[PDB]
């Protein structure tokens, strides 16, 4: 069953979480949804932290989970609602044998090094190509206005 | 379509119209044979009502063909069904293309087969005696099949070809290179450039290393311009079938192994012995008569062995036990065997008529003798099998009156009243499953009959559209058997209805038969059957394929569903790559479906109610959605309501979606400016988009334009004339309606860079007032998708859109076979494979009802009728897992009582540890976790003194409803593997 | 026996065509399943393959079914229609 494997992965991950994950908790009423705090390790994103939410479909691992940021961000690679078109969770590249730890590592290296894979919003790509500094200002303002402080 | 044109006008003869002949005739009528001619002089008796569904008790002592024709003509009113009253004649065969002799005598079989062989008329000799069924085919000395295999022609995308004498070309990456084999016949049905090679004569192809396809001389042709599509052409194969009298002495049997070939040769010898016994003594052997069986086996003994394959040495002496067993039960005719053999025979008739698929290599011998009582149990007796006027006289002769009563005292559950469901219901009605007060039958289905369903359904009529499918199926079953007590239900069998189908309901049934259209539903029903320990009969068809399996608890392996396919049945799509660069027909069809869903279905409710009080362009992606949706027709100061087939409006959708949008994409992302990772490394990776201009010589563009106009008129509720008429001349006469309106129809009205609010403050006010004006209009209902109403013009529009966008993005065009996979215009199951799987399920029912049987008695089945593939193999033993002291299978469960006071979670853990010797680390109830060994000590010590029912009430918030006599929850234990699964915990509340 | 030299066998696709494979008798059936899955583009759980009319178990080795060089193996895909 998907629920048992999700629980086992969550327990194994919490027994030794990566440094970029804090207060990773799940609701015992619905264990197929998680809340976690991501710590980017590359400036200027490393200034604050983001709470990300990942939802597991009932047919896990035969269907990639969806990851949505609770806090709004201004990124070309992140959807407006918070969804991420991650290469690993793509249906054309998804593999049930993979583990959520690998997905978390991929997301961490993606947020520590933003990459222009697909312009989810064309205006975002146009503004990033024409004036990256305004995009940097918008991203830092979004982090400062919606993000949470970095704990220890 | 051309294949069924031959079937539409063909004429076929069916003789010996018994149960088997009735099945062949029904299948032929369902498939649409143009003219079906029946022939049966004998009157109906009791001994053939057990297998023929067209004859009731009121048809006794009446001619079988005359009685059957009344219902046969009613099955499909477009099929002309006539009855030949007299005797067969040589000049009558001239007007028939195929003849079928079902259960005819050997001498008549030889005579008619020789007469048809002389005149070149396909001949079939299907015959069912007992639990074994013989089939014979003879399509003539020179028969040519135009489709040797059941497969659409291969299609590949060539990326570059060479104008050289060897003619070595290149093609895009794909499995077609491993599919295209040397010596194949291919045709270049479509190519940009090479006008000589476009639609050229068929030519061979040769393959070498690195996929080097060698075509031949092409130097004199024009220079290479662009890539195209290469199509495979199958080479017709000639087949030589010997005459019946000659083939009887040299039986060429279709089988899958040498042992099966020997078994089928023994069955052929037994059939010949039965025929000779009938000729010599004038009567078939009596039901389970010992002396008749001894006479038959002795006749087979003096039947010299070299009568089969004289050139082949005798592999082994004939098994006397097999011939005796066939002779004993040969006196009766069974509904499952009749269904299976008639299905195969009708498929062979379709092969002969339409020349499609490889014909059967003369002989076939279906065996089902495992349905008899075990070798250590008691055998049926002539006293038990004596005729007594029951409609199941033949089945009783095969099995006995006690087995018939056992079938009567049975309650079963049928899930899904589809084609397989209808055929299963017919088999149950004929067999007598629950045909009494002590038994019954249940039918479960959710859908309602539609126009596209009943066209090939057996139990449905033209007036049944809109009625519940289960109710109509139950009425038809009661008509087939008055003694049957069928209770239709409209509640589906899914997780959202466990209370309706709880333990109370499933305690009534003795078994479940599943005929479902999805893997998810099959998995759920198998899970329910495992939970309640009820035998499951599962079947499925696709094209000419067919599977039929039985799952007996603690005997056979549980139903291992293909979880990948279950997930892929209904899954979200990462349209990011699809929106950026499509690569498959699935990508473009999903794009079209999503575009329809958002623009027409979702937009109606979102833009009217949601936007009035919730989020808007300030935090949504509407800045581009509005620009995509508004200028499709124009500004017009109001949404128009005029006639929609004008030139300007019809061409606008094609220009914006495929011409102007692609032009804007190309200007924004040129093929040399594709920023894959920041600055181009290989710009335009493996593909290059190309805008297309509306050329009047291309029929597909004009077809798409007219289909879009018709679709818009249909959805807007406005009349539309037949623009395919002389109005096409006006359309072609003026291909440029307004050349000067280029600027307004490209992007907004004056914007090229947007910048920092260059449009002005009044622009947003104008947009808001335009949106408010556009809000008032027709009440566009978010109506449900029309799955069977192909006349709405949606299907043509979406197919044209996909086939044009794929070609625009460099993808080869999608064929009709690939598009038929989608739910829209999904291909109905062929009647032959449906009847075959239903007969196999009935054969397995004969053993499930028979009580305790070993695994070596049950037999899963898989069939492919196009290539004459059929296998009956015993299923695997249950997967025995082990963990320390514990050892279990897939059917095992951990039942633990709660006690008079509900044992607390700590008490439950202690009980598990003391009883089964294992300590649980993780324990959860479905989706909510209850206990975890890794939890903090204070939280664990808080949870331990709580009773399990109290804990689940606290967490889930739902008290145990009535009927929840047991509670199911998952548990894991320390030292276990990540992949292994422990038995579910049944907590007896 | 060590049967070090691999042998060539034919696996029949559902759509008429067939392809050749080079396998060992010590090689597991699941390895052949994943090979034909990669070549045919269909997940190995969606289908199963059979030899001489009887199915092949994933855990069992190829040698137990008595495969011979240039043998034919048909892949049976599980069916949904009903
Ligand atoms: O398409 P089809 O004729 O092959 O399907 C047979 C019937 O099965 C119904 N169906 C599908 N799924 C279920 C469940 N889970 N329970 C009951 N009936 C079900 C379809 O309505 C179809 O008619």
């Amino acid at each position: 069953m998907a629920s048992m494997r999700v629980v086992k992965e969550l327990e194994d991950l919490q027994k030794k979480p990566p440094p970029y994950l804090r207060n990773l908790s799940s609701d015992d009423a619905n264990v197929l949804v998680w809340h976690a705090l991501l710590l980017p390790d590359q400036p200027p994103y490393h200034l604050k932290a983001f709470n990300l939410r990942i939802s597991f479909p009932p047919e896990y691992p035969f269907k990639p989970p969806m990851i949505k940021f609770t806090t709004k961000i201004y990124h070309p690679n992140v959807d407006e609602n918070g969804q991420i078109c991650l290469p690993i969770i793509s249906s054309e590249n998804w593999k049930p044998s993979t583990k959520t730890s690998q997905v978390l590592e991929a997301l961490n290296v993606l947020v520590n090094r933003p990459n222009i894979r697909e312009p989810k919003r064309m205006d975002l790509a146009d503004l990033l190509t024409q004036n990256p500094e305004l995009f940097r200002k918008n991203a830092e303002e979004f982090t400062l206005r919606f993000g949470v402080d970095r704990p220890s | 379509s051309p294949a069924m044109q031959r079937i539409q006008g063909a004429r076929v003869l069916v003789s010996g119209l018994q149960g088997l002949g009735a099945e062949v005739a029904k299948n032929l009528v369902l498939m649409g044979v143009g003219s079906l001619t029946l022939h049966d002089p004998h009157p109906t008796c009791w001994s053939d009502l057990a297998a023929q569904f067209l004859l009731s008790e009121q048809d006794l002592e009446r001619s079988r063909a005359e009685a059957s024709q009344e219902l046969l003509a009613q099955l499909n009113r477009a099929v002309q069904v006539v009855v030949h009253t007299g005797d067969i004649t040589e000049d009558l065969l001239l007007d028939f293309q195929v003849v079928v002799l079902t259960a005819a005598k050997l001498e008549e079989q030889l005579k008619v087969g020789t007469l048809c062989h002389k005149h070149g008329v396909c001949f079939l000799a299907a015959d069912t005696r007992g639990l074994v069924g013989q089939l014979f085919c003879d399509f003539g000395e020179d028969f040519t099949v135009q489709d040797p295999t059941e497969a659409e022609p291969l299609t590949a995308a060539i990326q570059h070809i060479s104008q050289g004498s060897p003619g070595i070309l290149t093609l895009r990456k794909g499995a077609n290179t491993h599919y295209f084999r040397d010596g194949d016949l291919v045709t270049f049905s479509g190519i940009e450039g090479m006008v000589e090679l476009n639609d050229c004569d068929p030519r061979s192809i040769h393959v070498r290393e690195d996929g080097s396809l060698e075509i031949g001389d092409t130097t004199t042709f024009s220079r290479y311009l662009r890539g195209g599509a290469i199509t495979e052409v199958k080479r017709p194969k000639t087949v030589r079938h010997k005459s019946l009298d000659t083939a009887l002495l040299q039986p060429h049997v279709v089988a899958q192994s040498s042992q099966e070939v020997h078994h089928a040769h023994c069955l052929h010898q037994a059939f010949c012995a039965l025929h000779k016994f009938q000729h010599l003594h004038g009567r078939p052997p009596q039901p389970w008569d010992p002396v008749d069986a001894e006479t038959v086996v002795g006749l087979a003994r003096d039947l010299e062995p070299l009568k089969r394959t004289e050139e082949e040495p005798l592999e082994e002496p004939l098994d006397e036990a097999l011939v005796r067993t066939v002779a004993l039960s040969s006196a009766g005719v069974l509904s499952p065997m009749v269904a299976m053999l008639g299905a195969v025979a009708a498929q062979e008739v379709l092969k002969a008529i339409s020349r499609k698929f490889m014909p059967l290599d003369q002989w076939l011998y279906f065996d089902a003798l495992d349905c008899l009582p075990e070798d250590g149990e008691l055998l049926p007796s002539p006293e038990d099998c004596a005729l007594r006027g029951s409609r199941y006289d033949g089945q009783i002769a095969v099995f006995g009156a006690g087995f018939q009563e056992k079938l009567r005292r049975q309650h079963y559950l049928l899930v899904g009243a589809g084609a397989i469901g209808c055929e299963l219901l017919k088999v149950f009605a004929l067999v007598g499953l629950g045909a009494g007060n002590s038994g019954g039958l249940t039918v479960v289905d959710m859908d309602h009959i539609e126009r596209s369903n009943l066209s090939r359904q057996f139990l449905f009529r033209s007036q049944d559209v809109g009625r519940p499918k289960a109710e109509v199926a139950a009425a038809a079953a009661r008509g087939l058997n008055p003694d049957l007590q069928v209770i239709p239900l409209t509640y589906p069998l899914d997780p959202t209805t466990e209370h309706i189908y709880g333990d109370n309901f499933f305690s009534r049934v003795d078994g479940v038969a599943a005929a479902l259209d999805s893997f998810q539903a099959r998995r759920y029903v198998a899970a329910r059957c495992t939970h309640y320990l009820k035998p499951l009969l599962e079947a499925g068809t696709s094209g000419t394929w067919g599977s039929a399996t039985v799952f007996m608890p603690h005997v056979t392996e549980a139903y291992r569903a293909p979880a990948s396919a279950a997930a892929s049945e209904d899954a979200p799509y990462p349209v990011c790559t699809v929106r950026y660069f499509p690569s498959t027909a699935e990508h473009t069809l999903q794009w079209a479906r999503h575009e329809f869903e958002e623009l027409f279905r979702l937009s109606a409710e979102t833009i009217n109610h949601h936007q009035q009080a919730h989020t808007s362009l300030a935090d949504m992606d509407e800045p581009q959605t509005l620009t995509l949706l508004k200028p499709v027709l124009g500004v017009l100061r109001v949404r128009p309501q005029n006639w929609q087939d004008c030139v300007a409006w019809a061409l606008g959708h094609w220009k914006l979606c495929f011409h102007y949008g692609i032009k804007q994409l190309l200007r924004h992302f040129p093929p040399n400016k594709v920023l894959e990772d920041g600055t181009p490394f290989w710009s335009g990776p493996k593909q290059c988009p190309q805008p297309l201009e509306f050329d009047t010589n291309q029929d597909t563009h004009l077809l798409y334009v007219l289909a879009a106009a018709n679709l818009y008129a249909q959805m807007h509720g406005l009349p539309g004339s037949q623009d395919w008429t002389a109005l096409r001349e006006l359309l072609k006469l003026l291909p440029q309606p307004d050349p000067q309106q280029m600027a307004p129809i490209f992007a907004s009205n004056l914007e090229l860079a947007s910048a920092s609010a260059e449009f002005g403050p009044e622009q947003q006010k104008e947009l808001n007032k335009a949106l408010e004006v556009w809000s008032v209009g027709p009440p566009l209902k978010p109506l449900m998708f029309e799955k069977d109403d192909d006349s709405n013009f949606h299907v043509d529009f979406v197919v044209a859109a996909a086939s044009l966008r794929c070609q625009n993005y460099g993808i080869p065009p999608v064929n009709r076979a690939q598009s038929k996979r989608i739910v829209g215009q999904i291909i109905p199951a062929i009647a032959t494979t449906t009847a075959a799987v239903a007969g196999l399920l009935g054969l397995e029912l004969y053993k499930v009802v028979s009580g305790p049987r070993p695994r070596s008695a049950f037999r899963h089945s898989y069939l492919h009728l196009a290539e004459n593939y059929l296998i009956r193999y015993m299923p695997f033993a249950p997967a025995i897992q082990t963990f320390h002291h514990l050892k279990w299978t897939s059917w095992d469960r951990l039942k633990v009582p709660a006690g008079q006071p509900e044992r607390t979670l700590e008490s439950l853990l202690a009980h598990l540890q003391e009883q089964h010797g294992l300590r649980v680390r993780i324990l959860l109830h479905g989706s909510a976790l209850l206990y975890a060994a890794g939890w903090s000590p204070e939280k664990q010590a808080q949870h331990l003194p709580l009773r399990v029912t109290e804990l689940v009430q606290q967490l889930t918030g739902q008290a145990p409803a009535p009927g929840q006599r047991v509670l199911v929850l998952e548990l894991s234990c320390e030292g276990d593997d990540e992949d292994t699964a422990f038995p579910p915990l049944h907590y007896e509340l | 026996d060590k049967s070090d030299e691999p042998l060539s066998i034919l696996v029949r696709n559902n759509k008429g065509r067939s392809s050749t494979y080079e396998v060992r008798l010590t090689q597991t059936v699941a390895h052949l399943k994943q090979q034909v899955s990669g070549l045919e583009g269909v997940q190995d759980d969606l289908f199963w393959l059979t030899f001489e009319g009887k199915p092949l178990e994933d855990q069992l080795p190829l040698g137990e079914y008595g495969l011979k060089p240039l043998s034919t193996v048909f892949m049976n895909l599980r069916l949904r229609g009903g």
